[PDB]
RNA sequence: GUCAAGUAAUGAAGCGCACAUGGUGGAUGCCUUGGCAGUCAGAGGCGAUGAAAGACGUGACAGCCUGCGAUAAGCUUCGGGGAGGCGGCAAUAUCCUGUGAUCCGGAGAUUUCUGAAUGGGGAAACCCACUUACCAUAAGGUAGGUAUCUUGAAGAAGCGAACGAGGGGAAGUGAAACAUCUCAGUACCCUUAGGAAAAGACAUCAAAUGAGAUUCCCCAAGUAGCGGCGAGCGAACGGGGAGAAGCCGAUUAAUGCUAAUGUAGAAGAACAGCGUGGGAAAGCUGACCGUAGUAGGUGAUAGUCCUGUAUUCGAAACAUUAGCGUUAACAUAUUAAGUAGGGCGGGACACGAGAAAUCCUGUCUGAAGAUGGGGGGACCAUCCUCCAAGGCUAAAUACUCCUGACUGACCGAUAGUGAACCAGUACCGUGAGGGAAAGGCGAAAAGAACCCCUGUGAGGGGAGUGAAAUAGAACCUGAAACCGUGUGCGUACAAGCAGUAGGAGCCUCAAUUUAUUGGGGUGACUGCGUACCUUUUGUAUAAUGGGUCAGCGACUUAUAUUCUGUAGCAAGGUUAACCGUUUAGGGGAGCCGUAGGGAAACCGAGUCUUAAUAGGGCGUAG
RNA sequence: CCACUGUCGUUGAAAAGCCAGGGGAUGACUUGUGGAUAGGGGUGAAAGGCUAAUCAAACUCGGUGAUAGCUGGUUCUCCC
RNA sequence: GGCUCAAACUAGGAGCCGAAGCUGCGGAUUUGAAACUUGUUUUCAAGUGGUAGGGGAGCGUUGUGUAAGCCUGUGAAGGUGUGUCGUAAGGCAUGCUGGAGGUAUCACAAGAGCGAAUGCUGACGUGAGUAACGAUAAUGCGAGUGAAAAGCUCGCACGCCGGAAGAUCAAGGGUUCCAGUCCAACGUUAAUCGGGGCUGGGUGAGUCGACCCCUAAGGCGAGGCCGAAAGGCGUAGUCG
RNA sequence: GAAGUGGCAAAUACCAUGCUUCCAGGAAAAGCUUCUAAGCGCUAUAAACGAAUCGUACCCUAAACCGA
RNA sequence: UUUAUUAAAAACACAGCACUCUGCAAACACGAAAGUGGACGUAUAGGGUGUGAUGCCUGCCCGGUGCUGGAAGGUUAAUU
RNA sequence: AAUUCCUUGUCAGGUAAGUUCUGACCUGCACGAAUGGCAUAAUGAUGGCAGCGCUGUCUCCAGCAGAGACUCAGUGAAAUCGAAAUCGCAGUGAAGAUGCUGUGUACCCGCGGCUAGACGGAAAGACCCCGUGAACCUUUACUACAGCUUUACAUUGAAC
RNA sequence: GGGUUCUAACUCAGGUAUAACAAUACCGAGGACAAUGUAUGGUGGGUAGUUUGACUGGGGCGGUCU
């Protein structure tokens, strides 16, 4: 903080608590004792426990009918209203789309529907697969999660 | 993730400013010594809970003695002709007959001789 | 009685002024100083 | 009716408690124009063509702030743009503007005085000049020149973040004292660069099947060592990565093309009805756009109202980055002697003289020179390796005064910058220097015409505005301390932490077929009862601390390590740095466990000691 | 110019004064203006005096959040 | 208090009072044991004063996710009452105020809880309407103006200084000077007055002073000497 | 729309940077007057014209300075 | 003369006295050095120390520790 | 005795009465000759003692004048302060009580005085002790260093 | 293995010239001394950094400490 490199007054006789600096934390507008500083919030997750946990949740999906399994995707043009049609035969109005090499116009289909993200299956992660209504993934999508975990 | 404490230490103030509704000065408006008055009222409290089956029986013996003492007979007379006459009235019903009802307690006293 | 503070003119412009802080390198390194805290009133 | 005796009630100068209603004050909540920490990029300077920092001016208009400089909120031009505008507080007036203003971007012109300040001097913003050319005739005007140093006309100077390299170099502290030692080659002082710097190609290591410059990261490893063998200090070899490069011109500065960028900009979808409401974005109903749906606003919460966003895009001029070409400045060793080595004193090596290699050098000396020399931790021999006494060299690494974009389990006015506000200000100090406080009406000023009291004051009451005026300018909310007014009850014969347990009476709401209960206020009278914290053997203590309120104020963070729980794998577990189109996937280097004994060699379910095969010691789920 | 005595004043009219007295008053005198000496240093007819109301080592900033086997304080609740 | 064949003492006896001890009744809780058996149920037994301190279980607060959710102008947060629920921390509802936000649940992270530190900042008390109003040179009255006059102006009288308490400067200050106008704040009271606010005005030099010419002390100092650097000294000079 | 000149007294101011004495032995430099060196204007008489710039208010034994 | 601001004195200074150093590039002092002061002085001078007008005066002790001179012998550094 | 502990030594003088003073003695705890001895005119806001004058210093205070204090009007502090419905006594008690016991006394509230108590306020006792605290000073404490000095080598040579 | 002499290093805070300071030239005086660098012995409160115990019917003094 600031300043506050002398002693404020004298030790003994003004009749007032002792002090040693204007910035101590006892007063107002000085320091923090233990003022924070930038932190490093990432965890080491053994590599076995995130497969582990990612077959947990794709089995858990599974169990309660929130995984939905499609030959495949493919959003022939860049239009939203094409994929919220595709979306809405599918009865998946809030759906993370899993497809292993996500298409560079289903990626443009989906970007402005709200609770519908696509993702290839590589960038899949676990609040990914636990955060939607539903996950739509395609069939290759589920042979490439077989062979990862 | 700064925390405020305005909110909550003014609930819990009035908490305690409430308890101490009705003390004088200080002891009711100012939370230093509002506090100790409340602590202060909670420790008269819980001894007086205890000392207060003490007074009650305190005053029963004494209505009872007075009671007896009409009818010719000491209270430790008394007590110990009921108790040989195998009465088993408390003492807080009995001082409430002696001051309530004098006849019925004429008729205890005259059991209570009886026995003695 | 007589006080610390015997204001003269000459005296000040000499031992504080402008041309005396620019004589010393230590004299520049206060106004360099000065100069950095923001001051409005870098001498007297 | 008299007298006598006895015994109620009523009192309030004031005070207490509760409630009601205010004042003060400015907490709280909400809010933000300001901060804080970063990421990805860029850039890393400005200045004798006069800088940073200032002084004084400059407007229709008094001050301050902002801009600007006697061409003075500005002048010219080139581009953008298209209807308002003459910077803010902060309006008013005269006006300008489709003959394109204000505004934005590129370039130019002007650019007082001070300050390196440079014609001399000086208490900065001042004083005094010399000289050339021209003009004037008077007592001057215009345009120049005149510092010092270095190099042979060209440069330099000064200022300014951090990071680099270099010359000097503490002490507090720790060692529970303290001197070796530590702190620490740190703080600080001084010098001087560049976008990085330094280092760098083996007179380097290794001892392996050898490798092959420098730098940085993860391990090796808190190991080997050093050390009043104390407190502490603390490698290397090598392994895994990032980056790679070797040369003898890997230089500097211009200019000219070609490309790209940046410095203004342009377009840019789609919503209605009804009800509530001051106001609709919210509710109900039904539509639409979406390569644009969690943006900021708009009178309450908006994909469709505005600015925006997705997407597509523009440059007359100037800058920057590259590639090319060319110029002009500097440089271009030819293999290295006062050198290597040595004596003495110091220093650096993790290594404190040590058995002390190796590096540096104040002092004194002083080779061999390839049939030679240096190193391999005293030293000798052998073997390996490499050629000092010439110079250079990109990247990977360090940083942030700054520019751009973006971000935040960062703050939200006692916080966050000292500074959200005319803050490095006021104020304090001779000075170096220290260093505040201080945000919020409302959606829009619609900021209250007029009337009344008053002194044409202050202040208020009406009227009016507004959804709201105890939103009225000290203006959101409006706590507490503290101070009033009103109502109810108590209180002027009674001794103390002021309560508590009981308890009469009164007052007030409700019931209830009607003075009884229930709720609330008060509390005559009785019992009991010496605050709190700290510190103590022990405190009502006449021991400490606190006038009160509000706000703030003290066990954290990082790493290492051990134990416990929990989860995953399990005789195995796990990767680090890195890479990665990045929480994934890869990366097995390393670490822990799986064996111990012994100083060690060494041996191993054993091993050590011993002559002993005896005895004995230590050993025999992570 | 000084400061010997006393009263007053001591939250002063004043962070050293007033009043009444007192001493030197051509001198080793007093005083103006400018300058010099700087912190382990200065200066001192010497009291450790004075060095800006600061002196047995000034002040400011920095090392620095010195150290403190000492003192104070250490904030919600209940159960064993 | 008072007590004398006691209300004293001695030796005996019988009653009774007396504690948070024991018992009774209701409730909670720790541990252990038995059985529908992770509170699923009932019991039983032993326990439950506590500083330093160890162990266990929770409450609230800010923030992140859950949450483009849910609540909210038919009124959020905050404020202020009341009622109610829990062993507690505390929760829930609601009247009034307020006028734009809040946040269930479960996880997650803390600037996470204050009465004390002669703690820090601000506000406001007590002292107390108390002390004091700054030289004991001194005032009285009549007019005027004014909302208002002890204090202003004018007048008369009185008093004080007069080697000053008058006058001219230097230093220092900087507009305080003069006029008009205003009285909130400032002035230790009031104020119509003012060194206060506001608006205007006012400083005229060949001779006065500065500048200028000259030098003292003392500075700076082409070259020069010295010094790790920074710098120190010093000639001519140049300032002063 | 008047007067305005005689006596006496009398400074620490002036003569006087003088005079007299003493010892502790009492700035400097320029302006100024002359002399020449290198080198190649000066003195009188006037007449006309000039003399810049800055300060100047006010307090100053104080209510304006140093002491909040 | 002095303890600015509780001590003014018997304290400090003082003229005078003595010892001792110093031959001048003095001794001595400031300074890292240059450069200074001493001093544009020169032993009738300059420094240090004590004492403190003046009058009468100033005794004894050289073992200790200093200072001055001496060097026969003992011991003794770097170096070699 | 500015020195003398014993000690107010002894003796003389001064007073009615003299631990001080003056003179003397010498038994100098523990004077002494330039850290000078013994005197000394003059001088000193210097120390002690004694007188005259003079007195409110006092016996023993009285009266008076002015400025405050007091009352009114205006302005308007201070330190302190856990909270106070804040009495005596004898006891008790962390050992000296407004606050506890017993008892006695006491209607409620000011103003002028006052200072016995509130271990009154003020200043984290300077005395004293403690801390492996600090500073500064001293020295034949230790360990260093500046400075001063010795010798060797260098600058540094020749001849006899 | 010591002296003596010399001058040519070195010194001059001597003279003359160079404006002055300084340097330089010459003269003069000294002279392998002095002086300075390195090393080394001595001296060294001139100056620094520090140490200087505890128990203890307070501390010191005394005593004690296994
Ligand atoms: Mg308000
Ligand atoms: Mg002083």
């Amino acid at each position: 903080v600031s300043g506050g490199g002398i002693k404020p007054w004298r030790q003994k006789g003004t009749g007032r608590a002792r002090a040693g600096s204007i910035r101590s934390p006892i007063w107002r507008g000085g320091g923090r004792a233990f003022a924070a500083k930038p932190q490093d919030w990432s965890q080491k997750v053994n590599r076995k426990m995130y497969r582990g946990a990612m077959q947990c949740i794709l089995a858990e999906l599974i169990r309660q009918e929130r995984l939905i399994l499609v030959e495949e995707l493919t959003i022939s043009a860049p239009k939203t209203k094409e994929l919220i049609a595709k979306l809405s035969e599918l009865n998946a109005p809030r759906a993370l789309i899993i497809t292993k090499e996500v298409d560079e116009n289903l990626y443009l289909a989906a970007r402005n529907i709200p609770h519908v993200n696509v993702l290839d299956t590589s960038e899949v992660d676990p609040v990914s697969l636990i955060a939607f209504d539903k996950v739509i993934m395609s069939v290759e999508a589920a042979k490439q999660f077989e062979e990862a975990l | 993730a700064r925390v405020k404490r305005g909110v909550q230490a003014n609930r819990r103030h009035k908490k305690i400013l409430k308890r101490a509704k009705g003390y004088y000065g200080a002891r009711s408006r100012v939370y230093r010594v509002a506090v100790q008055a409340v602590t202060k009222a909670g420790q008269y409290a819980y001894r007086d809970r205890r000392n207060k089956k003490r007074t009650f029986r305190r005053l029963w013996i004494a209505r009872i003695n007075a009671g007896a003492r009409l009818n010719g007979l000491s209270y430790s007379r008394f007590i110990n002709g009921m108790k040989k006459a195998n009465i088993t009235i408390d003492r807080r019903v009995l001082a409430d007959i002696a001051m309530h009802d004098a006849a019925t307690f004429g008729a205890l006293v005259e059991k209570a001789k009886a026995e003695l | 009685m007589k006080r610390t503070f015997q204001p003269s003119v000459i005296k000040r412009k000499r031992t504080h002024g402008f041309r005396a802080r620019m004589a010393t390198k230590k004299g520049r390194q206060v106004l360099a100083r000065r100069r950095a805290k923001g001051r409005h009133r870098l001498t007297v």
